[PDB]
RNA sequence: AUGGAGAGUUUGAUCCUGGCUCAGGAUGAACGCUGGCGGCGUGCCUAAUACAUGCAAGUCGAGCGAACGGACUGAUGUUAGCGGCGGACGGGUGAGUAACACGUGGAUAACCUACCUAUAAGACUGGGAUAACUUCGGGAAACCGGAGCUAAUACCGGAUAAUAUUUUGACGCAUGGUUCAAAAGUGAAAGACGGCUGUCACUUAUAGAUGGAUCCGCGCUGCAUUAGCUAGUUGGUAAGGUAACGGCUUACCAAGGCAACGAUGCAUAGCCGACCUGAGAGGGUGAUCGGCCACACUGGAACUGAGACACGGUCCAGACUCCUACGGGAGGCAGCAGUAGGGAAUCUUCCGCAAUGGGCGAAAGCCUGACGGAGCAACGCCGCGUGAGUGAUGAAGGUCUUCGGAUCGUAAAACUCUGUUAUUAGGGAAGAACAUAUGUGUAAGUAACUGUGCACAUCUUGACGGUACCUAAUCAGAAAGCCACGGCUAACUACGUGCCAGCAGCCGCGGUAAUACGUAGGUGGCAAGCGUUAUCCGGAAUUAUUGGGCGUAAAGCGCGCGUAGGCGGUUUUUUAAGUCUGAUGUGAAAGCCCACGGCUCAACCGUGGAGGGUCAUUGGAAACUGGAA
């Protein structure tokens, strides 16, 4: 535009919507109410879990569980690995990054954490997937 | 030492002989692995630049975060950004030691200088990555003077920069001049580690 | 009241002090009025100090009281002399 | 010392004793460069309010008078 | 000149447009796997949630009365108390606050200021009490109330005293100013000394310094799907009271005042120096350090005081928690540790006043969870290690194999070699300058002396700490892991599975011959760290001022008339608001950059510059923009 139209009316950029939103709110048990925190990873309680089929291209059958957060905020999570020790009532570190073929998990449950163990033949990437030094 | 590994693997894999002046890259000139013996594929830009990179940087064995720390001090100074680059290396303690001829290698003369042996300006320095400057003086520990190891090299040396007064009498250095790009390794081309970091 | 003082400038035993004219309120490393020198007793021997001589002797004239060893270092420049000179 | 001067236009003289005095001056664009013309309204004592709306005067300012006004009037010069 | 890199992805194929994603740098980080050391730092970002228990503000017996108590008349203590000063500092937190809160620049001829300094004038004369103590009562504590005594630098009354107030004459609007010549009325202390005086208590005036207070220009979040906001509001006239101006408050007048240049309202937020990112322009942020502000369980109020409407002060209300003989009482960690809770997440219920700073004291000294240090945590930055020289890129063993070999690989034995580290066994800093006391002179004032200021040299002391650090022996021994290897993007083979199990940032892979899944070898990138996640800048010219566009990709209102605003033909004269060029003042310090010096280097530290403003005042120029003719 003209500089007169850009003083009148200075330019306004886009906003950033941030993937992992539930990450991005805590709770105040005593004033009821939703806060702004930009947590790494938040601790739920899985209250169900269970296996989700894939997006079209794709075919796998992949686990994954519903977890209400520290928040009052129920994510769907993906479960990395193979094996995996997770019921009902199951206490977990939910992390970032989203599923592509599975439509509605936007989390990954971190493996090799409370009350989560790791992969119990994994030697190489063990870093992920949880599990300890092998000898 | 901080890599303590093989240095005949290091110097197959890149193109040049680091430390030992030919003796690595005489039967088996190839990369190492599995895959060495056969042929090589070609290299991308990023593949050249990072060699050229690793070549300066395990020919002084320093590690990285140290060798781009020197990099960033380097290009304070005026000139030309490649040629202080490998001044400053060029300047290093351990570095010095081998080339006046202290040591018959990059690695013993950095157990050398790390052990306490060398006593900058008649004071104990045992850090390898002390920056000499010109007027100084690399003497020898006096209770070290009767090293056979440092003996066994002080002779077979024969050629010092001209950047090094070495005596071989007392066992002691100079540093009299400012290293020109002529004096430094040849087979680094400086221009090419300089645009790796601008990446 | 006003006080002539050690400002403590130093890492982990090697304290470096500046000569400073502060209110005696003011905290230590905080709030100031001049300042006047600085002092690193922890030098080759013998404590090396530095004075201003105008400044110093315009807040002496002004009120200004030295702590325990300002006046030490004052001393060693001769400044309490030429203050107590002009009687 | 010395207490700031401006000069503005009268734009209002409904109250007695006080007229407002409109000083329009020059503020540049941070990250355009062009200057804004912006104007501010000063509330000015006078006791011989002799200042009619439309008249370009001549402020200085002083202690508070009144909640709003802290200037004086000095000097009336057009007559409009 | 010191500074600017791209790549993948829409199609049968192409060029554009356009979005998405990745490669970089960071953090008070957390998590996973590992983990040797040192030096500098950093460490509840959430519940301004609730707090068990210890400490965080006392000092002066040379101000003075003790039942005082008590060496030996009784040194010394403060048992306890009156009195003075301090408790408004220092320390903590960021709830509230969109405001002259903060930054910058000014103004106050509308202002207060204990201690400190200097100059003067003084410090006269009397009186009555009361703490403490004794003895009676109450009450379950907490405490409370009677009588009888006793001091003070405690309190009160007179004397005298200013530039204090009233009336008098001799500028920048409210004026300021210092002479005059009258009236009223405003003080005080003693203590410990020496031969009347010295010191440090005092009172009154001045100034200075310091610390506060108020006002103003400019700057300083989002939302217009928040458009009309206020009624002490806005101005005036009186009165009051405030350190002081002022609707600050109250009466009476008038109807005023602010607002598309965003009144008001809503939401959010402590602000700044500064930090991160970027070539820059910019964008994000407001941990540690420093300046300012606000707050102290929530909410009101005043007292004392120079200064508070007061974190470890008072009164009241409220919500909690505790005691009670039920009438009544006590409490406030957002001080340092520490506990519970919340959370992904953040530490010892430590030592010392040895240094610096602070309070009180003549000082010795006392207090100081300020501070100086130790404990824990790879949380970060920096530095050093975990070995080196020769040595067959042949043992034996893995892995492939074209069965010939190849690769791990000079890697290993193998000999020599060192002790950075580690162990033990001896030395062992600096930080220390003092204050006081002691002597010695000098200066001022002295009748003189004591005493004070100054000058010198003596005596003293260290938490850290037997800790840095050094020196002897001894050993290669006790010291590497993490991630990748389809392309972006450095690193490929075999086996297992067979659109399953699974991987994935995107393109996507996996359906019996996956360099994409799992494992094994090898490779490569880093390394006491390596990856993942969370958030910011970049790449993104993807808000384009620098630096984009609107025929068909998104974009010209359906078209006029027009108001504010924005812009505006040629010449001359003038002005100087912009513009340009100087000079002053300031833009604190700490930070960034440059240089230099000290830690063995570095991190780090210290010095000196530089830089930083729509800044203020004041000259100069007059082409352009602006004003006037």
């Amino acid at each position: 535009p003209t500089i007169n139209q850009l003083v009148r009316k200075p330019r306004q950029s886009k906003i950033k919507k941030s993937d992992s939103p539930a990450l991005n709110k805590g709770f105040n048990s005593k004033k009821k109410k939703f806060t702004d925190l930009n947590s790494p990873q938040k601790r739920g309680v899985c209250t169900r879990v269970g296996t989700m089929t894939p997006k079209k291209p794709n075919s796998a059958l992949r686990k994954y569980a519903r977890v209400r957060l520290s928040n009052n905020i129920e994510i769907n999570a993906y479960i990395p690995g193979i094996g995996h020790n997770l019921q009902e009532h199951s206490v977990v570190l939910v992390r970032g990054g989203r599923v592509k073929d599975l439509p509605g998990v936007r989390y990954h449950i971190v493996r090799g954490a409370l009350d989560t163990s790791g992969v119990d033949g994994r030697r190489q990437g063990r870093s992920l997937y949880g599990t300890k030094k092998p000898k | 030492a901080r890599f303590r590994g093989s240095n005949w693997k290091k110097s197959r894999r890149l193109g040049i002989s680091l430390s030992g002046t030919g003796k690595e890259l005489e039967k088996r000139p190839y990369a190492p692995g599995q895959h060495g013996p056969n042929q090589r594929k070609k290299l991308s830009e990023y593949g050249l630049q990072l060699r050229e990179k690793q070549k300066l940087r395990y020919l002084y064995g320093m590690t990285e975060r140290q060798f781009r720390n020197t990099f960033d001090i380097a290009g304070k100074k005026f000139g030309v950004h490649g040629e202080n680059f490998m001044i400053l290396l060029a300047s290093r303690l351990d570095a010095v030691v081998y080339s006046l001829g202290l040591a018959r290698t990059r690695r013993q003369a950095r157990q050398l200088v790390n052990h306490g042996h060398i006593l900058v300006d008649g004071k104990r320095v045992d850090i390898p990555s002390y920056s000499v400057k010109p007027g100084q003086t690399i003497s020898v520990r006096e209770k070290s003077q009767k090293l056979n190891i440092i003996v066994e090299s002080v002779e077979i040396n024969n050629f010092v920069p001209e950047y090094l007064n070495f005596d071989a009498d007392s066992l002691t250095g100079t540093f009299v001049r400012l290293p020109e790009r002529s004096e430094l390794p040849a087979e680094i081309n400086e221009q090419l580690i300089v645009e790796y970091y601008s990446r | 009241a006003v006080k002539i003082r050690l400002t403590r400038l130093g890492s982990k035993r090697n304290p470096f002090y500046r000569i400073v004219v502060a209110d005696a309120r003011s905290p230590r490393d905080g709030r100031i009025i001049e300042q006047i020198g600085t002092y690193n007793p922890t030098s080759a021997n013998a404590p090396e100090i530095k004075v201003d001589e105008a400044l110093a002797l315009k807040w002496l004239n002004d009120g200004a009281k030295p702590t325990d060893t300002v006046h030490n270092i004052l001393s060693k420049e001769g400044i309490m002399k030429k203050f107590d000179e002009q009687k | 010392n010395d207490r700031k001067v401006y000069v503005g236009k009268v734009v209002s003289d409904k109250m007695d004793k006080t007229i407002t005095v409109l000083v329009e001056t020059y503020k540049t664009h941070k990250l355009y460069g062009k200057r804004v013309k912006y104007s501010k309204k000063y509330k000015t004592h006078d006791e011989n309010n002799s200042a009619k709306l439309g008249d370009i005067v001549k402020i200085q300012e002083t202690r508070p008078l009144s909640a709003t006004k802290r200037f004086r009037l000095v000097e009336i010069v057009e007559e409009s």
